[PDB]
C-alpha cells in the first residue's frame, strides 16, 4: 500500500499522483499540481496536450473554527480538476465535423467517480 | 484600388450543414466565385499545434479581402473563403459582414476570420 | 525592413515538459531555428531581485520581434526565444502570438513578453 | 457637396400604420419627397440569407445620405427613404436622426440604417 | 471670430415660473439681450411629430452659440434664446453653461440644448 | 511663455480657518504672493443665480494659471488665487495641484477650479 | 537624446530595511551610482504642508529620468534617486519600472513617482 502525509485527508500531490494520473492513460502522467489557476490563457495553455490541473481554490471552514478552546475544528478545502483534451475530426463522406460539436463527458465522469469510490 | 495590389487568388463558397446519426454536425463546403483578390492582416493570431486559430469573440475580424464588387451575388451569413498557395499551406476564412469600398458600387470588401492552416485542410468541393 | 536594422543574434526554440517524482514540473527547451532578428520595446518592465518579470495579464506582450519569414515553419503555442549578448546577461523571450508583415509574405513579426535575464538562465537545448 | 456627389436617386417617404384582426402589426409606406441624393457607408452590415440586415442596437447608423435642405419639411420619427437601381435589389433605409451640414442651412443630412436588399421588396406607394 | 460669421439674430431671455392651481408648472420667458451671433452644430437631432427634440441625458449640448462678451452681464442657470429666422419656423435653445473664448475677454460662448421648432412656439416676452 | 501673455494680475492666498460657536466654519485668507499671471480655460462653467459655481468631483480642473516659477515657495493644499479686473466682477481660484513647465525650472503652472465671481466676494486679507 | 539635455544631477541608492523594537519599519539607503541625468515631468502633484506628495494607486510614474545605459547594472524593485539642487530643495524619487529608449542598448529610462521635496529630507547614505 501508499504511505499518507496525514491520517485523514490528502494533499493535492497526493491527489494527482494517485486518483488522476493511474487512472486516465490518455494522460502520460501530466496530472500537474499547481498553486492556482492565475497564469492561464498565455502561460499554461503550452503544457502538451491533453493534461489536467490541480489547483487549490479557497480554505474555509464548515463550522467552529475557534483556535484553542477544548473543542473539535473543523476545515473546508476547495480544490478543482481542470482537463484538456484536443477534438476529434473524422470527416465522413467528404464532409468534415463542425470545429464545435458535442464532446462526451459522461464517460469521464463515471471514471473519475469510480476511481475516487 | 490599383490593379497590381490583388496578389492572392481565392475561392468563394457556400455551407450546406447536416447532423450524423451520432449527433455530431457535418460541414460541407461548395465553391461558387473564383478571382483574385488583395488581403490585409488587421489582428494577431495564435496557432495551436496544427495551425487551428484559438480566439474568445469569434464575432471580431482578423483580416481584409478585397474583390470586384458583383450586384448579381447576395453574400450572407453561410459564406466561406478558400485560398491556396505557391508554397504555404491552404487556409479557411470566415465571413463577417460585408462593405461596398463606397457606395460606388465597384468593390466589395469582406470582414474575415481566419480558422486554419494546415496540410490537412479539406479543398472545397467543385 | 531595412538589411541594417537586424542587430540581434536570435535562437528559438520549442518546450518539452514533463512532471517530477514530486509533482512539480519541469521543462527542457530545444533549439530550432537561428538567425538575425530585429527587436523592439513595447512596454516598461519591472524587475525582482534576480531580473524575472513581475506583471499579471500574460497575454500583454512586450517586445516585438521580427526576422524573415519561412513558409515550411508553423510557430504555435509552444515557441520561445533565446537571445546571448555581447556584455548584457542572456534574456528569454516567451512568444505570445504571430502576424506577417504583410500579406507579402517575407518577414514573420512575434510579439513576445520579457521573462527573465541573469547569469544562472540556462541556455537552449542544442 | 459638390453637384457631381449626388450619383443616386432616392424616394423620402412616411409610415403609416395599424394593426390587423390576428394582432400583428402592418406598415404602409408613402412617398413623398423626390430627389438625388450621396450616400457614404458608416458601419458594416450582415445580411442573412434574403438581405435583411441583422445587427442589435437598432438606433446605431450606418449610411450617411446627403440632400438639399427644405425649409418646408419637418423630418420626424416616421421617416424612410427607399431606392431604385440599375442592377442591384432595391433597398430600403430607416431614418435615425437629421442634421444640417451647418447653420448655413443648405444641406440636410440623414443618419441611416439599412434594411432590406432583395427583389421581393415592396416599392413605395405613390 | 470674423465679422461675416454671426448670420443669426437672437434674442436672449430669463425665465419666470410659478404653480397653476392644478399643481402644474407655468413658465414665462422675457427678452433682455438682442444681438447677432454664430451658430455650429454638434450632434444629430431626432424629432417628434412637432419638432419637440428627443434626448436622454439633458445635460448634453447641441449647438454651439456665440456672441460679443458683455462684462456686465452674469449669464446664469435660468437663461434660454430665441431666434426667429427668414423661413424656417422658430426654435428654442436652452443653455447649459458658458465660456469665454479665451480670457482676453472678447467674446461668450454658450453651450445649449434644442427645444422646439414649429408654428406655435411661443414668441419671448416683449 | 512669451512675455506679451501674462495680462492678468493676482493675488495668492493661504486659507486659515476655525469654528465658530455654532459649529459653522470660518475662512480667512491672506494674500502672500502679487505679481502678474496668463489663464487659460479648460473647461465649461454653469453660474448659479450669483456666479457660484455647480460641480461635483471638485478635484477637476477649470482653468490653467501660468507664473514665474519661484524656488523659495512652497505651494501646498490650502493654496487660493485672487484676482480683481477692470470692470469684470471679482473672482476666487481654488489651487487644484502645481506643475513646472519642465523641469528647467523657470515657470511655476497651477491648475485651478474656479468658485466665485459677484460684486460682494471678499477681497483678500493684506 | 543630445548631450546637452542631462542638466540634473543624482543619486541612485539601494533599499535596506529592517523592524524596530516598537514594531515600526525603518528605511536605510545607500547611493551606488553617480550621474548626470534628464528629467521630464508627466503628471501633476498637490503638496502637502510640508511637500510629501499625496496619490492614490501609488505607482503611476510623474517623471521620466533617462540616463546612460550600463549593461553592468541589474536595476531592481527596491531602486531610488536623490536629486540636490542649487536652491530648490532636496527632492527623493521612487522607481516603478525601467526601459531601454531602444534595444540599441544605449541609454537606461526610468519611470519614477516623486515622493518628499522639504529641507528635513535624509540625504543618501554615502
Amino acid at each position: 500500500k501508499l504511505k499518507l502525509t496525514y491520517s485523514n485527508r490528502l494533499t493535492l500531490p497526493e491527489i494527482a499522483k494517485h486518483i488522476v494520473s493511474p487512472t486516465f492513460h490518455e494522460l502520460e502522467g501530466r496530472a500537474i499540481p499547481v498553486t492556482g489557476v492565475e497564469d492561464d490563457k498565455e502561460g499554461q495553455s503550452a503544457i502538451t496536450k491533453p493534461f489536467a490541473l490541480v489547483g487549490l481554490r479557497i480554505g474555509d471552514t464548515s463550522g467552529p473554527a475557534e483556535i484553542g478552546e477544548n473543542s473539535r475544528i473543523n476545515l473546508r478545502d476547495d480544490f478543482i480538476i481542470e482537463f484538456n483534451f484536443n477534438k476529434d475530426r473524422y470527416k465522413k463522406g467528404g464532409a468534415e465535423t463542425s470545429l464545435f460539436s458535442y464532446y462526451d463527458y459522461e464517460s469521464i465522469r463515471d471514471r473519475l467517480f469510480n476511481a475516487m469510490v | 484600388m490599383k490593379i497590381k495590389d490583388r496578389k492572392h487568388r481565392v475561392i468563394v463558397c457556400s455551407q450546406k450543414s447536416d447532423v450524423d446519426d451520432n449527433g455530431q454536425l457535418l460541414i460541407s463546403r461548395t465553391g461558387s466565385i473564383n478571382g483574385w483578390a488583395a488581403i490585409e492582416p488587421v489582428k494577431a493570431i495564435r496557432f495551436s499545434k496544427d495551425g487551428v486559430s484559438m480566439q474568445k469573440d469569434t464575432f471580431q475580424p482578423t483580416h481584409d479581402i478585397t474583390m470586384n464588387y458583383n450586384p448579381d451575388v447576395n453574400i450572407s451569413v453561410s459564406a466561406w473563403v478558400y485560398e491556396h498557395r505557391l508554397k504555404s499551406p491552404p487556409r479557411w476564412f470566415k465571413v463577417i459582414s460585408v462593405i461596398n469600398v463606397d457606395e460606388c458600387s465597384q468593390f466589395m470588401r469582406l470582414r474575415s476570420r481566419l480558422v486554419e492552416s494546415n496540410d490537412e485542410v479539406e479543398k472545397p468541393v467543385s
